[PDB]
């Protein structure tokens, strides 16, 4: 498991998330068809950055091309970059230090990786952060330690053996239906207890291939 | 007057503090919190705050809660006018009464008159039992206004709680339904009546939960983790959509370049014909900034529908997904794509179609389920559309499936093909078996015929020679060609014959 | 010139004498015989008699048959202009080629320009394999014209033989599909490919025969014993239908009297609420001369759709059938009635609705099948209609089902009710169990409250006091009230708001 | 089985069928919206009356209000009646003789009962009759010796006993579902061999109730 | 693929190098050169580059030239959308065949649908004699489009060679 950010790494990640959110909001406010001129509105300077269950109360101040991010404890960190949405890597300076941060798409946020640490970054207003705090933490269910075959077809290849350790996202078998292969992947972590289906067999819907 | 502010504060309490606390302990926001999250800060104007029901049956005259279980009004989302109503579950379980439905009817009439989107937030129980047929009449008025607004203003329904009985039919006639996982459900008949009639024991989640309506029943267009995520995604979706059927798609400043080439697309199509590929990767490499709002992502996954942006303007996308069922067309995918295409055409949203389809799904299950009419639905939607249509064939386009997937014969404006495209009636083997049925009892002659047919016809060049394909393009120029084509096609002017409406199969 | 007559006689032979004899040995008429039987004597004018294909692949240049497998033209049915095309099964199996589809496109364009009905007679194989993608392009052109003519002129498809592959999508987009039993079938994918892929063995009849498409798949609107009966019923249906969406319903001199009373209807409703009755009897005692052309009679038999005449003018009828599934609304009945109502509204045919419905069909099978959207289809069709709507409640109208069945709240013009009508949210027992849930443990109190609720609300008078029902009428005056109401409502003028089209769920 | 008409009964039935067909065609030809004037057209006098597998070549000539029907052998049977469509009984004079014929309409024809004889009557033109002769005589497949339950529900009553012979169109059992009864009727002929269910039994679809 | 680029280069040659050289020796530009000079740089998108005729009379099946004697497409002139077609004199003398007229009809329909000007560049011979009444039918379809577009979009004809017959 990738460690959560802490200290200066967390501060830099929060500043970068705030800068990306500010850029996206500035672009968003320029949409056409608004009821009145968007210039007649105001941007809420106070922001909350949540880095995987870690809050940062920050203020974003546009100062020229670069962005100025001020944290609660007096510390300020100017942010300067030419990054544009869709670019997989955020490159620029936070404070007075060059940094390269991986940016991945996320629902209402961004997934950030930097200096060996990874975190999901979401930027809210204070009221939005308060409302988001009311949402519960939901736990996933999982799979019943069996690789059910999602479609009928003929088994082409099995790249696992009984008593072998597999992680999540690892391919397990290939099933070909109507002249098209389908790579089945493990949805959990564990060891394969036994293999039921064999290469050349024709399976059906909800058929046991292997047990975890 | 301090008394007016006191009355406003009393009206804001809904049922009571205990009901609101129970709502929060369920993990759900209140109706007013949902409205506040959806709208721009300080933009909400509320209608009918002090409206009370007038029922005197079964002791209802002793329970008069202002608002009657729904909060209505209007505001702005990213500066654009939107109307909305949010049912208050704390007030009689959000049930719909005469005054409740009257408030909803007022907000619907205002939304239609002003040509602005209307958002429905559903956390309720249906018609209020104590009011009798008056609640049914109000529901009918709401249904009539939903039908009147269809195709004129975008209608979005957000299911954030129970939705049972006649309540479900209002979202069903809207353009998009979104559900919150583990806390929302929809069904016409509740679990108790199901148990009493069919002797089947089912929970509310198993009967109408988010997973059922996002992956099985084709009802919901998407699901989200919680209320906050759902509402933020609603705000995101509203930025894609036109305000009405006249103003056109909204425009933003794009950070992407319409002239960039994508060399990685030249190796996307595998050499092995049996090897699939992810069409979602192509879609996300074509749209601006890799930003794609997928519609019905969990349902009929052999096809893909959703909204992207090209050069800062909303574009609808339809694409066969080879990763699921080899990308064949079945009834579910046909209906999903047909509804999406109908919505895009109704609101002047251009459609880009990526085609890799070997045909339709065979079997008695498809034929008994009405695959003929269901596929005809997508064919009808494509042939009816007057918005710009740009079609790109990547690998395969066989027979009737090729015809249906926005071919030039049904009214596509520009039809491109990659060098790996295969536009033919059917596969080489079957075509040889049919054409040379008299000599089917060979082994070398059959192979020679199959190879000759593959060389002659399993290519994009027979269609290109007939003019069915405008140009065979390099895969790395797909985004540039699409952007230039859409820019040219923005001025397209076409009209269907004069009619009250079409008779598309249902 | 004798040579011209000789060439005409040679073109009339189609495939050959042996193939025509084989066609007759199956009990099937030839395409020209079917055209002759359909049209008035001596009225047929044939287009493109000498058209032949231009294919030079796979030795097709040595087989040039005049007409290219389809007979097209126009005639009169009972003196009214109709266009038609009849595919010739003896010529390349009726398969559709470039010239074949061009002839069909010509007749479709003529039918649309002249605003006259077009009849398709299908006995074919699909796209001609030897011609490649040109056949697909022609099929696409035919599909585009089918979509363009939808809702403008009535389109009738008669399946009198095989209909496979891309051929089936043209009838699927027409208004009515009729099949001949034991000799016609329709499927997207044939039995051989089904066996190859899904490993199941099915005959053509088991996969797409008349029974399957008339009782299971919702595809066909009816089936007939043989070709002659089917064609005569097609002539009858054409006598029922308007020529286009402008001229209105045809009128004939009625032998019936609009002021006659039917005393037998006063005893139609059984005293026992659990005992059903035949709603078809009521329909056939209301229409002129007991003449009723039922549509989709074998499918979703809990509802009834069809055409009758009142005072010599075509009237559409929709009615719940208590004999089947207690008259509840399910997905199949909802879709059937919705399509029928949409057709009637598109062509200015007034609709009379007889309502006896206890609610919707419960269960996981209905909810997983999308009952919400399927019922919304019928609700949408009723709320969208601008033709006259006359509704009569016979026994029961509960809740959302009452709302959907052309209630006044969704735009019905006149709503009558028999004295036995019961308009309520739900049954008395469930209503009491919900309203008085706190005291369900006292049996005598529960019975007393159920009796009180039954007396107060299980009647038409609560709706009548709210104005939801225009008048409670005697059952024996139903036909007189309907005829007078339709005569008054003939001048109805209303319109939906301006749009490209609606976004009705699919 | 009701006997088919013979001799003068068959002639009277054919004359009545021809008169009804003539009246219906005359009314039909008055439909609105025709391309040209309906009067500028001719009616084919020669008709063929198919009477339950029996052909009569007749000519219909309107002698004023009444109708004159002439058969092949030269005999003429004038037809005079005030019958209107929808009336269950045809009453009038056929060849100076009052008659009463039950009229039950069917597809493209009428079912007629008179003097103890019943027949299906269809009136074609000569070309239409020739085309109809090409149609095959299809035989019904019948039903099996098992009475399956078409809908799930509770059996409320059985009106047949063990070893009891029943005919077609006769009630067999009552099944109640969703507070509505459903009367099941025999679709064939055969003595009951065994009864599998009784009152109070809950049955699913395609469940055996009684065996023939 | 290099094969696609090779096929494009072969289609760009029209009749042959000798025909193009003879065209240049008369002081005339080629059809593609005329299109390039008319449109803004890099704005030309070509339709139906690989379209070929389907005639089998008088040995025409042995002469299948991509484009069938006309180059069609769209571009911009000073940034404004225009549609155009240039008849290629090197291909059968620029004569109009069924596929040739079909390409012209496609570009005319696109121009009318998009409400943009259409430019016709004529260097041709008329109806192709080997393609019988089909050539005449194609000419008639082009005429019908010309009449339908009259007074709706500006139509400009440039005669840069022979223009005879229909
Ligand atoms: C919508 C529904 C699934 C909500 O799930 P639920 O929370 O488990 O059911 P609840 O009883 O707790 O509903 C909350 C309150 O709203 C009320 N309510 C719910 N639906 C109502 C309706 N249509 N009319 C009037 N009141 C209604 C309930 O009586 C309840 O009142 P209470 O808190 O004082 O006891 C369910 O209430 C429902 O189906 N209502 C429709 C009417 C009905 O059939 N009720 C019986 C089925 S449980
Ligand atoms: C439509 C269909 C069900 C007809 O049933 P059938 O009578 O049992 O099949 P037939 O072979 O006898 O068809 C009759 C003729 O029309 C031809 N034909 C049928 N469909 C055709 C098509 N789409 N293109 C070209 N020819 C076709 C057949 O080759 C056959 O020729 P033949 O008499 O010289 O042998 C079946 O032919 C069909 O599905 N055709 C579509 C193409 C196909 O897939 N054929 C193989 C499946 S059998
Ligand atoms: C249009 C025209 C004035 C061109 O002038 P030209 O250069 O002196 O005539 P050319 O013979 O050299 O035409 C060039 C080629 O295009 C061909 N061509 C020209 N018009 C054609 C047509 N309508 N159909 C088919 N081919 C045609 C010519 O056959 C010639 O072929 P070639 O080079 O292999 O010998 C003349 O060719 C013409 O009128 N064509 C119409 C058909 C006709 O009547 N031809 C005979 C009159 S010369
Ligand atoms: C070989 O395995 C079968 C190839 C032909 C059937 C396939 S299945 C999916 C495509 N759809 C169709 O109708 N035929 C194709
Ligand atoms: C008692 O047996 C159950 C009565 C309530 C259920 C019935 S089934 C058909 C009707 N539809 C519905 O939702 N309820 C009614």
């Amino acid at each position: 498991i990738a460690p959560e950010p802490e200290g200066p790494v967390a501060h830099r990640l929060a500043a970068v998330a705030a800068a990306i959110d500010h850029k996206l909001n500035i672009r968003k406010r320029g949409i056409s068809g608004q009821m009145r001129d968007p210039s007649l509105l105001t941007f809420q300077r106070e922001r909350v950055v949540v880095l995987s269950g870690q809050r940062f109360n920050v203020t974003v101040d546009p100062d020229g091309d670069d962005l100025l991010v001020t944290f609660d404890d007096g510390t300020t960190a100017p942010v300067r970059s030419a990054w544009r949405p869709g670019a997989p890597v955020w490159s620029g300076t936070v404070g007075d230090q060059s940094v390269a941060i991986q940016v991945r798409p996320l629902l209402n946020g961004v997934f950030l990786q930097h200096a060996g640490a990874a975190a999901e970054a979401r930027v809210f207003t204070r009221r939005e952060a308060e409302l988001a705090d009311l949402m519960p933490v939901k736990e996933n269910a999982g799979s019943g330690k069996q690789l059910l075959c999602p479609m009928p077809g003929l088994v082409k290849q099995i790249m696992v053996s009984e008593g072998q350790e597999v992680k999540n996202g690892e391919p397990l078998a290939i099933v070909e239906a109507m002249k098209m292969e389908n790579v089945l992947r493990a949805e959990r972590d564990g060891t394969i207890s036994k293999i039921a289906a064999k290469e050349g067999d024709s399976l059906a819907v909800d058929a046991v291939i292997l047990e975890f | 007057l301090e008394k007016l502010e006191e009355r406003r504060a009393q009206a804001r309490l809904g049922g009571r503090e205990k009901r609101l606390e129970a709502q929060h302990k369920r993990g759900k926001l209140t109706a007013r919190e949902r409205i506040e999250l959806l709208l721009d800060h300080g933009s909400f104007e509320e209608f009918d705050m002090f409206v009370q029901h007038r029922s005197t049956d079964f002791g209802m005259e002793k329970q008069k809660i202002p608002g009657d279980g729904v909060v209505t009004g209007w505001g702005t989302v990213n500066g654009r006018t939107v109307f909305l109503f949010s049912k208050d579950f704390t007030v009689f379980g959000g049930s719909s009464s005469e005054a409740h439905a009257a408030k909803i009817v007022k907000v619907q009439d205002m939304a239609l008159k002003m040509r602005a989107p209307i958002i429905g937030i559903f956390d309720a129980g249906g018609a209020r039992i104590q009011e009798g047929v008056a609640a049914l009449g109000g529901h009918g008025e709401v249904f009539r206004r939903n039908v009147a607004a269809s195709g004129v203003i975008p209608q979005i329904s957000v299911i954030m709680g129970p939705c049972a009985g006649g309540d479900v039919y209002s979202p069903a006639m809207t353009d998009f339904i979104f559900m919150v996982r583990d806390t929302s459900y929809m069904f016409v008949t509740g679990p108790d009546v199901v148990k009493t009639v069919t002797n089947e024991v089912v929970t509310a989640e198993e009967l109408g939960g988010a997973k059922v309506h996002t992956s099985k029943s084709s009802i919901a267009d998407g699901s989200f983790e919680n209320d906050v995520e759902a509402i933020l995604q609603i705000r995101r979706l509203l930025d894609f959509l036109p305000a009405n059927n006249i103003e056109g798609v909204p425009e933003i400043e794009s950070f992407d370049d319409v002239n960039r080439l994508d060399k990685s697309l030249d190796t996307l199509i595998p050499d092995n014909p049996n090897k699939p590929y992810d069409m979602g990767e192509l879609i996300r490499r074509v749209v601006d900034e890799g930003d794609f709002f997928e519609i019905q992502a969990a349902y009929a996954r052999n096809i893909i529908t959703g909204f992207g942006r090209v050069e800062g303007r909303t574009v609808g996308f339809v694409a066969n997904q080879p990763l699921v069922l080899a990308g064949v067309l079945d009834s579910d995918a046909s209906r999903k794509a047909a509804r999406f295409v109908r919505f895009c055409n109704a609101f002047s949203i251009p459609i880009v179609t990526f085609v890799d389809v070997p045909g339709f799904l065979p079997g008695t299950a498809q034929e008994y389920g009405g695959l003929i009419k269901h596929g005809a639905k997508l064919l009808f939607a494509y042939s009816q559309a007057t918005v710009p249509l740009v079609t790109i064939i990547t690998r395969k386009a066989f027979g009737g499936a090729y015809i249906v997937m926005a071919s030039k014969h049904v009214g596509a404006d520009l039809n491109y093909a990659w060098p790996t495209a295969q536009i033919a009636v059917m596969g080489a083997k079957g075509a040889v078996e049919i054409i040379f049925r008299a000599e089917i009892g060979d082994a070398d002659k059959v192979a020679e015929r199959t190879k000759e047919y593959e060389d002659r016809f399993l290519s994009p060049f027979v269609a290109a020679e007939r003019g069915y394909i405008d140009e065979v393009i390099m895969p790395h120029s797909t985004r540039k060609r699409i952007a230039r084509a859409l820019g040219m096609l923005r001025t397209k002017e076409m009209e269907q014959p004069r009619k009250k409406h079409d008779n598309i199969p249902l």
